[PDB]
């Protein structure tokens, strides 16, 4: 369980890592318009 | 083994998310050109 | 399988599917129209008769209920796929009528391109002409616009022309092809239109309410011409994914809308391929070639 | 939950601090007793320190019988000798081989799993990039349609 | 080859018919006396159901310096020390693994909350770009 949990933790960490830059691009998109 | 079961469960879910985001914009394209069709039709009416 | 079909005495110029995807129609020099069943053994049930000239273009309606077929003998013909029998002989064309197109989802209406110097609009019920835009010269292919209110045509002067059915003037003229255009086919998008031209280049255009004013979108290499100057025709896939073309090189050219890469130059033929037909349902390909037979490729 | 490992090739400290703040938000028998006492106590139980030193007559005769038993136990060792050691050494190597065989099996199964996931992710990220490009073009198209509709309103 | 309770090399291996795994006769009988079920699968199992196996009569070479003194004094003491300290280290590792599991579950819940927040942020930013 420790191994599976650490794995899924870093995996879902990448989810926020991508989503944050997605929101970040969308913010400048809407801001420039 | 649990990593694949958690991956394959949500692999369609990561696909199912952008499916609508395309189709929500895809329907917006139809209404876009629908008004764009109305936008050209009256320009000739005012040109006339 | 490869499924090569035979039973035609001279070149087959036109082959296309039932818009059901149920039955097959092919035609050419032999002055008659053969029909087949697409599935099973690809077998032949019916043969339509009557056209004195060469069948230069056959065209379905969008349900599959009546058949349009442009003949060399100055005439178009609409027939009953129900029977195979003539309902109308569109006469009045003053020369070789090569191209025919029935209006889809609009009132029943037909545009025919001919070798007289006119494009002709006809209503099926009146036995009379609707409109006719004499530009100067032969028009070699004609297709409507999904509003059934512009009409696109391609001939010898390389500038693809489009008329508005209400103002009746040259609405949209587009330029960039180096030699004569031989084929137009508007995708089921109602927007993207495909143009073959024997200058060895194929082009993609888009008729919209608003276009960039110079709508030459995608360009592919590969098609050939030679001393034959046969009429070369193109099509989109049901999906707007793959473009299929034929050429006088015996190679079925299958390209993609996306990456414009050469997905296929398939051999197998003996004479020039004049028309490739996409199945409205399946990944099934039918090649009509001047080697007096057809091919049924599966991809 | 969904995260493309194969597709996402490209910040972890930032999200780590964010997770850190979000988490800052929210049977044996008496043998066991004697063993734990001897471990906490640690002092190992008193063994046999009688036999070797040699009251002393009995221990001495014990050393005599035990040295005789030991001198007998070294005869039956030298009788066979080095054959019995290698006879079990062959068994040792034979038991060793199966372990690495199963190790190979396990590596192969995990590798096939990762290969399947690789192709799955490769289809999926491609669909994702295509959808994103279509979304960008649709945004631009809505923008152009808006400009054209505004101009058409101008007439 | 091994016993599936004691981690030993059994001298009288017996295999169960409900879960086919070789156990030492002594530990398997004691397990059946404690509670009448299989250790591995927790399925119904009795002493009469077990089927003894026959084997290669596997041998251990007693060290050349083997006597009553070294067997009584040094050997058993080494065995008891290797038992006690190993059990103690295993208990300590079990406590540590429970602590690490707790920290992992908390960190996982925190990641879930952060992802839930970004799901509400990103999608509305996308809609606002569409607006």
């Amino acid at each position: 369980e420790l191994s599976h949990a650490l794995y899924q933790h870093d995996a879902a960490c990448r989810v926020i890592a991508r989503l944050t830059k997605e929101v970040t691009a969308a913010r400048e998109a809407l801001a420039t318009l | 083994e649990e990593l694949k079961k958690h991956e394959d469960s949500a692999i369609p879910r990561r696909l199912e998310c952008l499916k609508e985001d395309v189709q929500r914009q895809q329907e917006r394209e139809k209404e876009l050109q629908h008004r764009y069709a109305d936008l050209l039709l009256e320009k000739e009416t005012l040109k006339s | 399988p490869i499924m090569l079909l035979s039973g035609h005495e001279g070149e087959v110029y036109c082959c296309k599917f039932h818009p059901n995807g149920s039955t097959l129609a092919s035609a050419g020099f032999d002055r008659l129209i053969l029909l087949w069943n697409v599935y099973g053994d690809c077998d032949n049930y019916a043969t339509l008769k009557g056209h004195s000239g060469a069948v230069m273009e056959l065209h379905y309606n969008t349900d599959g209920s009546m058949l349009f077929s442009a003949s060399t003998d100055k005439t178009v013909a609409v027939w009953d796929s129900e029977t195979g029998e003539r309902v109308k002989r569109l006469k009045g064309h003053t020369s070789f009528v090569n191209s025919c197109y029935p209006a889809r989802r609009g009132p029943q209406l037909v545009c025919t391109g001919s070798d007289d110097g006119t494009v002709k609009l006809w209503d099926i019920r009146k036995k009379a002409a609707i409109q006719t835009f004499q530009n100067t010269y032969q028009v070699l292919a004609v297709t409507f616009n999904d509003t059934s209110d512009q009409i696109i045509s391609g001939g010898i002067d390389n500038d693809i022309k489009v008329w508005d059915l209400r103002q009746n003037k040259l609405t949209y003229t587009m330029r960039g092809h180096a030699d004569s255009v031989t084929g137009l086919s508007l995708s089921s998008e109602g927007s993207y239109l495909l143009s073959n031209a024997m200058d060895n280049t194929v082009r993609v255009w888009d008729v919209r309410p608003f276009a960039p004013k110079e709508r030459c979108v995608k360009i592919f290499q590969g098609n050939v011409h030679n001393f034959e100057k046969n009429l070369l025709r193109c099509s989109w896939s049901p999906d707007g994914s793959k473009i299929a073309a034929g050429s006088a090189d015996r190679f079925v050219y299958v390209w993609d809308t996306t990456s414009r890469r050469i997905l296929y130059k398939l051999p197998g033929h003996a004479g020039s391929i004049n028309e490739v037909a996409f199945h409205p349902d399946e990944p099934i390909i039918i090649s009509a070639s001047s080697d007096k037979r057809l091919y049924m490729g599966e991809i | 939950v969904d995260a493309l490992p194969y597709f996402d090739q490209g910040v972890r400290e930032a999200a780590a601090a964010l997770v850190e703040e979000e988490t800052r938000r929210y049977t044996d028998i008496m043998r066991n007793e004697f063993e734990r006492l001897a471990a906490r106590q640690p002092i190992e139980l008193l063994s046999m320190k009688r036999y070797e030193l040699p009251e002393c007559v009995n221990n001495s005769m014990a050393q005599l019988e035990h040295q005789a038993v030991r001198i007998e136990n070294l005869e039956l060792m030298s009788q066979h000798g080095c054959n019995a050691w290698k006879v079990y050494n062959e068994n040792l190597v034979h038991m060793i081989e199966h372990a690495q065989k199963e190790l190979q099996k396990l590596r192969k199964h995990i590798q096939d799993l990762n290969w399947q996931r690789k192709n799955m992710q490769l289809t999926a990220g491609s669909k994702l990039r295509e959808m994103e490009s279509n979304w960008v073009s649709l945004v631009s198209k809505n923008y152009e349609i808006e400009r054209t509709i505004v101009q058409l309103e101008n007439e | 080859l091994i016993c599936s309770i004691s981690n030993e090399v059994p001298e009288h291996p017996c295999v169960s018919p409900v879960s086919n795994h070789v156990y030492e006769r002594r530990l398997i009988e004691k397990y059946i006396a404690e509670n009448g079920t299989d250790p591995i699968n927790n399925q119904p199992l009795s002493e009469e159901q077990l089927i003894d196996i026959k084997v290669a009569h596997p041998i251990r070479p007693k060290p050349p310096s083997a006597t009553s003194i070294p067997a009584i004094l040094k050997a058993l003491q080494d065995e008891w020390d290797a038992v006690m300290l190993h059990s103690f280290t295993l208990r300590q590792q079990l406590q540590t693994t429970r602590q690490e599991l707790s920290h992992a579950l908390y960190q996982h819940d925190a990641a879930c909350r952060v992802i839930a927040r970004l799901t509400k942020e990103v999608t509305a930013a996308r809609e606002a770009l569409a607006t």
